[PDB]
RNA sequence: GGAUAGUGGCCUACCAUGGUUUCAACGGGUAACGGGGAAUAAGGGUUCGAUUCCGGAGAGGGAGCCUGAGAAACGGCUACCA
RNA sequence: GCGGUAAUUCCAGCUCCAAUAGCGUAUAUUAAAGUUGUUGCAGUUAAAAAGCUCGUAGUUGAACUUUGGGCCCGGUUGGCCGGUCGGAUUUCCAACGGGGCCUCCUUCUGGCUAACCUUGAGCUUGGCGAACCAGGACUUUUACUUUGAAAAAAUUAGAGUGUUCAAAGCAGGCGUAUUGCUCGAAUAUAUUAGCAUGGAAUAAUAGAAUAGGACGUUUGGUUCUAUUUUGUUGGUUUCUAGGACCAUCGUAAUGAUUAAUAGGGACGGUCGGGGGCAUCAGUAUUCAAUUGUCAGAGGUGAAAUUCUUGGAUUUAUUGAAGACUAACUACUGCGAAAGCAUUUGCCAAGGACGUUUUCAUUAAUCAAGAACGAAAGUUAGGGGAUCGAAGAUGAUCAGAUACCGUCGUAGUCUUAACCAUAAACUAUGCCGACUAGGGAUCGGGUGGUGUUUUUUUAAUGACCCACUCGGCACCUUACGAGAAAUCAAAGUCUUUGGGUUCUGGGGGGAGUAUGGUCGCAAGGCUGAAACUUAAAGGAAUUG
C-alpha cells in the first residue's frame, strides 16, 4: 500500500518538473507535506501552492517553476546527530553554497543550515536543490 | 499542456470524469419524487434503488431493482428532486 | 487490493460532501430512529437496514440525519448481534462450503476458497479481539461453526 | 524497494543476511573453516621443510614443450607428500637425493604457477645453503 | 535451618511446578584470555590485538590442606596419575 | 607469453633502468573491491525471481487535534486616504511566515513574606509563598535529539619547547652567572549503555461508549490515623485535623475524528471453455455379424514383413467397446498457478460493475508451517476402442539394437492412495505511487428525439455514437532506462533511499560426497570440501 505520502508527493513534484510542467496534483497532503512545501517555497524552490480540500484527507495543488532540480525523501528517517548533519550534507547535496537537508526537530521543521544557526538536531526527512 | 488551470476545470471534463477521479468525488445518482397512479402517495425513492420500492396504499410495485439506474414502472409519473 | 485475489476494481460509493443533508427532508430523525429501530426488531442488518431507508424513504445517511451511526443506534437500543455483521457472513460462507464438500471430495477449487474464506474469518476475530468488541480466547473452528450461524 | 529492509528496526535481518552471504566468498571461507589448518599440506606457513623423495619430468602444459625438472618431497612436521619446483638452469644437480630441503609457494596463492600442471611449490634452499646462492657459485654445497 | 566474613539452593528437610527459548535458548567449533590499542582506510568499513598498562587464570594434570590479615600458594606441604 | 637455426623475453658480455644500506621472494592481511554493496552491487537473456497460493514470528503500514512570552529590522495579503483620471503611495489599526536580542511550572501546609495596595515630610510602622527553601496527595508511559558530569596512563590528533636536524624527550629559559629569578609539563577525540538536564516536530502508547466519566465553595453516613491542651502516665471520649469509600441536589455546547480513487463485508443485475457430481450427443477408429462384386490390397524415397478365391480392401445393413469433444476457435473468456471448450440439471464459489448501504484501519510482504501442483512414474482394482516407452520383424546402412514401414505389452482412461518434478517461461516476486499519444475488444455502467424487430407505434432485446470503471492484449515514439537485444516498464538509479519476500559472488569438481529428513520405490528437500584452472556467452558487428 501507501506507506509514505511524502515520497509519494515529491516524487510527483520531480516528475512534473521532469517533463517540463507548472503544475502537479498532491494527494492526500498530510501535514509534513505542507511543512515540506513551506520550507520549499521560502526558499523560492516552487512558490504558490494550493490546498483542495475534500472531506477525505485533502489535496494540494502546486504551481512549479524551473528553479528546482530534486526534491526527495531519505527512508527511512534516520536519527542525525548534531555532529552528523556534515556527512548528510556532503552525500546528498550538489554543493556546499547552496541546497537544504530537510529534517524533523523538535522544534518543528527546518533546513540544515537553520539547524545550525539554532544548534538543534533530530529526524531527517529530506533534501530540495 | 505543460500549462493548465487544475484549479478550475471546465464542468464539461468534470462531467465526463467518473465519480471518483474528479477533483471532489460525490454521487452522480438522485432521488426521484414518484407520483404513485391512482392515490397520491407521494413517495420518494433512489434512482439505483436496487429494491422493488412500492407505497403503503396500494403496494403493487414502483420500480425494479437492475445492474444500473432503477426502471421506473411502465404507468407512473415522477418529479426529479 | 482484494487481499485474496488479483482484482483491483476500485469500485466503491462515494458520499457527498456536504455532512448536512439534504435540504429537501421531512421530518426529522425523531422520526428515523423510530424507523431504523423497528426495522431492527425484525432482524434485518444495519446494512439492510440502511439500503431500505436508502431507497424506499429518502435518506442519503443516517449519519447525517442522525449525528449517529445506525450499528450505534442499534447498540444503544439493546439490538447488537452476538457477532459483528460483516463476521456473521464469513461464517456463513464457510459453513456452506464446507458441507458442499462434505458432498464433494475431489473438489479441490472448493478446497482452496474455503482455506481463504477461513483466513479472513481469522484476520477478524483477531481484530475484534484486541477492539475488546469480541472476547479474548473466542475460536472460530467447524465443529460450533454451524451452530454458531444459527 | 531495491530489495533489502529499509526499516530502522531492521539491523537484525541486514546483519544476519549480510552474515549468510558472506560464505559465497572464497577468503571468508578458507578463513573460518581454517580449511589451510586442515589442509593445504602447510600448517597456513609460507616455508616447510622435507626430505627429497626423487626426481620428475614433469612434461609442459599448452602451448609448450619442455621437462621441468621437479622433486617429490616429503614433509617433516606432518609427513605429507608435495611436488615442487627446482628453479633455475640446471639446478637439479644440487638436489640430488634424501637432502633436507626447504620449500615456498609460487605466489599464485595455492594453485599452479604457470604451464608446470598441478605444481604448487617451489625450492628455496637445499642442504641450509640457499640454492640461489649455489647457481651463482658463491657459496658450497655441504659435503655430508 | 546449617554453613560462610557475609547475601544467596551455597548445602539440607519439606512444599509448589517452575525457569530459558526463533528478539537464536540449549548444543557444537574457535589455529578465542578480555580490554586500553595496531594495520589499512574520501566517507562508511575490513583485519588483528600471545605480547611494555588494567583486569583474569596457571606453576606437569587434578584434588586436599597447614600457617598466616591476606594463599586452596606450588622457588609451602600431603596423596594419586605421568 | 617467448624459445623448433636472424630470440629486443633463455644463458652470458656491453649498455641501460628503479629503489638504494637496502633490495627480493613465500604466506597472511589492508586498500585497490561499487568482486559483501547500510552509504553502495546484481537477479528478462551473462549467476540468481522458490512451480503457485495461504498464511503465527519479523519488517513496514492513509489522513486528522493551538503557535513560551516579550523588544526591534525587513517582506507578502489585506485597510480609509485614490488627493493621478480604470493605474500607485505613505504616520495606519491585523494576520502570516523570515532576521537579531532578552530567550507559570499541579497546588497546599509555613517562613524571606517578595516583587510589598505597602508613603512616614520628599527612604516610613502593615500587600498575594518558590524569586529561596522543609514536608503533602496526585503523578500515561516511550523511542528521538541538545547540553553537562564520567569514559585511568601510555597510544591517536594537537599547543609550546634545542635531541646540532629528525625519530625522539618533556624539557627548559633568563640575569650583573657574585646571592639567584621564572614560564611549562596544555588542549582535543573517546561510539554504545547508565546519570542529570532542555525540546517536544516525527513515530508509537492510554483515557469518557450496556459511562462503576470529571470538577463539588455543597448534603446523610461508614472506616482509619493523629499532635498541642484538658493536672501528671497509661485505659475510654467530643468537636477539631487529615485519608479513603459510599448516594442524590447542585456544574458543565456533558463524552464516539474522517469515512482513504486503503481493506473486509452487504445488496442488485449480469458475466465466464472457473470447480464438483449426474446426464446427453457426434462423427470417427477398432472389432464383429449379414450382402454384392471382383484380385489384389497395404504401406514407401523404393520396398518388404503383413492380410487375401475359405472373399482382403471397397460398397451396403446393424451393433458393441473405450477414448476425444473437431469445424465455431481468434493476438478472445475464466482460474493462484498447473489448467480449463458436446448438451442439460443440481451444488457451492468467484472477478469486474453499480451503490447518496455497512464496519472501521481490520492493511503490504512474509522464517518456521502448509493447500494445490502438467506429463511421466508407483501400489490395488476396473477398464483396456485409439495411440503406444520395452520387444519381435521388414527395411535403411559399412554398422543401425536409430531415424522409416508392420505388429506389439506398461501406460494413455478411471476409482482409491502416493509422487512434489517441468524451458511448471512473461526465463520479468508481490503491494502502492507518478510519468507520452492511438485504436480495438470483454464484462458492467452512463447519456444520446440515433437504427431495427414486436402491437407502423411502447417497454425490452440486438446494433450505432460519446464517455467511464475493471480486465486479456496490440500500435507509435523515446524526453527515460539498459550492456545491447529491447522495454510504458526492464522509466522516475553516482541528481544513487516508497514497503517487503526470496536468490547470486569466476568457470568445474557438483547438485557430486556426507549427515539428516520425506517417500513403498523412483527419487524430492537440505547440501560441502579436497582438488583443478584462464580457459563457454546475455548481447551485438564484419566476414
Ligand atoms: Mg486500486
Ligand atoms: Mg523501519
Ligand atoms: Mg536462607
Ligand atoms: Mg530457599
Ligand atoms: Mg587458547
Ligand atoms: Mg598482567
Ligand atoms: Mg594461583
Ligand atoms: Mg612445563
Ligand atoms: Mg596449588
Ligand atoms: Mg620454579
Ligand atoms: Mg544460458
Ligand atoms: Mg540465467
Ligand atoms: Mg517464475
Ligand atoms: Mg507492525
Ligand atoms: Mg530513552
Ligand atoms: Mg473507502
Ligand atoms: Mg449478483
Ligand atoms: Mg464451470
Ligand atoms: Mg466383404
Ligand atoms: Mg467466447
Ligand atoms: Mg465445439
Ligand atoms: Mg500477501
Ligand atoms: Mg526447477
Ligand atoms: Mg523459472
Ligand atoms: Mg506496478
Ligand atoms: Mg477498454
Ligand atoms: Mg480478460
Ligand atoms: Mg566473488
Ligand atoms: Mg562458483
Ligand atoms: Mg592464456
Ligand atoms: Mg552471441
Amino acid at each position: 500500500t501507501r506507506s509514505s505520502v511524502l515520497a509519494d508527493a515529491l516524487n510527483a513534484i520531480n516528475n512534473a518538473e521532469k517533463t517540463g510542467k507548472r503544475q502537479v496534483l498532491i494527494r492526500p497532503s498530510s501535514k509534513v507535506i505542507i511543512k515540506f512545501l513551506q520550507v520549499m517555497q521560502k526558499h523560492g524552490y516552487i512558490g504558490e501552492f494550493e490546498y483542495i480540500d475534500d472531506h477525505r484527507s485533502g489535496k494540494i495543488v502546486v504551481q512549479l517553476n524551473g528553479r528546482l532540480n530534486k526534491c526527495g525523501v531519505i527512508s527511512p528517517r534516520f536519527n542525525v546527530k548534531i555532529g552528523d548533519i556534515e556527512k548528510w550534507t556532503a552525500n546528498l547535496l550538489p554543493a556546499r553554497q547552496f541546497g537544504y537537508v530537510i529534517l524533523t526537530t523538535s522544534a518543528g521543521i527546518m533546513d540544515h543550515e537553520e539547524a545550525r544557526r539554532k544548534h538543534v538536531s533530530g529526524k531527517i526527512l529530506g533534501f530540495v536543490y | 499542456v505543460l500549462v493548465q488551470d487544475l484549479l478550475h476545470p471546465t464542468a464539461a471534463s468534470e462531467a465526463r470524469k467518473h465519480k471518483l477521479k474528479t477533483l471532489v468525488q460525490g454521487p452522480r445518482s438522485y432521488f426521484l419524487d414518484v407520483k404513485c397512479p391512482g392515490c397520491l402517495n407521494i413517495t420518494t425513492v433512489f434512482s439505483h434503488a436496487q429494491t422493488a420500492v412500492t407505497c403503503e396504499s396500494c403496494s403493487t410495485i414502483l420500480c425494479t431493482p437492475t445492474g444500473g439506474k432503477a426502471k421506473l414502472s411502465e404507468g407512473t409519473s415522477f418529479r426529479r428532486k | 487490493g482484494r487481499m485474496h485475489s488479483a482484482g483491483k476494481g476500485i469500485s466503491s460509493s462515494a458520499i457527498p460532501y456536504s455532512r448536512n443533508a439534504p435540504a429537501w427532508f421531512k421530518l426529522s430523525s425523531e422520526s428515523v430512529i423510530e424507523q431504523i429501530v423497528k426495522y431492527a426488531r425484525k432482524g434485518l442488518t444495519p446494512s439492510q437496514i440502511g439500503v431500505l431507508l436508502r431507497d424506499a424513504h429518502g435518506v442519503t445517511q443516517a449519519r447525517v440525519i442522525t449525528g449517529n451511526k445506525i450499528m450505534r443506534i442499534l447498540k444503544s437500543n439493546g439490538l447488537a448481534p452476538e457477532i459483528p455483521e460483516d463476521l456473521y457472513y464469513l461464517i456463513k460462507k464457510a459453513v456452506s462450503v464446507r458441507k458442499h464438500l462434505e458432498r464433494n471430495r475431489k473438489d479441490k477449487d472448493a478446497k482452496f476458497r474455503l482455506i481463504l474464506i477461513e483466513s479472513r474469518i481469522h484476520r477478524l476475530a483477531r481484530y475484534y479481539r484486541t477492539v475488546a468488541v469480541l472476547p479474548p480466547n473466542w475460536k472460530y473452528e467447524s465443529a460450533t461453526a454451524s451452530a454458531l450461524v444459527n | 524497494g531495491k530489495g533489502k529492509p529499509r526499516g530502522l528496526n531492521s539491523a537484525r535481518k541486514l546483519r544476519v543476511h549480510r552474515r549468510n552471504n558472506r560464505w559465497a566468498e572464497n577468503n571468508y571461507k578458507k578463513r573460518l573453516l581454517g580449511t589451510a589448518f586442515k589442509s593445504s599440506p602447510f600448517g597456513g606457513s609460507s616455508h616447510a621443510k622435507g626430505i627429497v623423495l626423487e626426481k620428475l619430468g614433469i612434461e609442459s602444459k599448452q602451448p609448450n614443450s619442455a621437462i621441468r625438472k621437479c622433486v617429490r618431497v616429503q614433509l617433516i612436521k606432518n609427513g605429507k607428500k608435495v611436488t615442487a619446483f627446482v628453479p633455475n638452469d640446471g639446478c637439479l644437480n644440487f638436489v640430488d637425493e634424501n637432502d633436507e630441503v626447504l620449500l615456498a609457494g609460487f605466489g599464485r596463492k595455492g594453485k599452479a604457477k604457470g604451464d608446470i600442471p598441478g605444481v604448487r611449490f617451489k625450492v628455496v634452499k637445499v642442504s641450509g645453503v640457499s640454492l640461489l646462492a649455489l647457481w651463482k657459485e658463491k657459496k658450497e654445497k655441504p659435503r655430508s
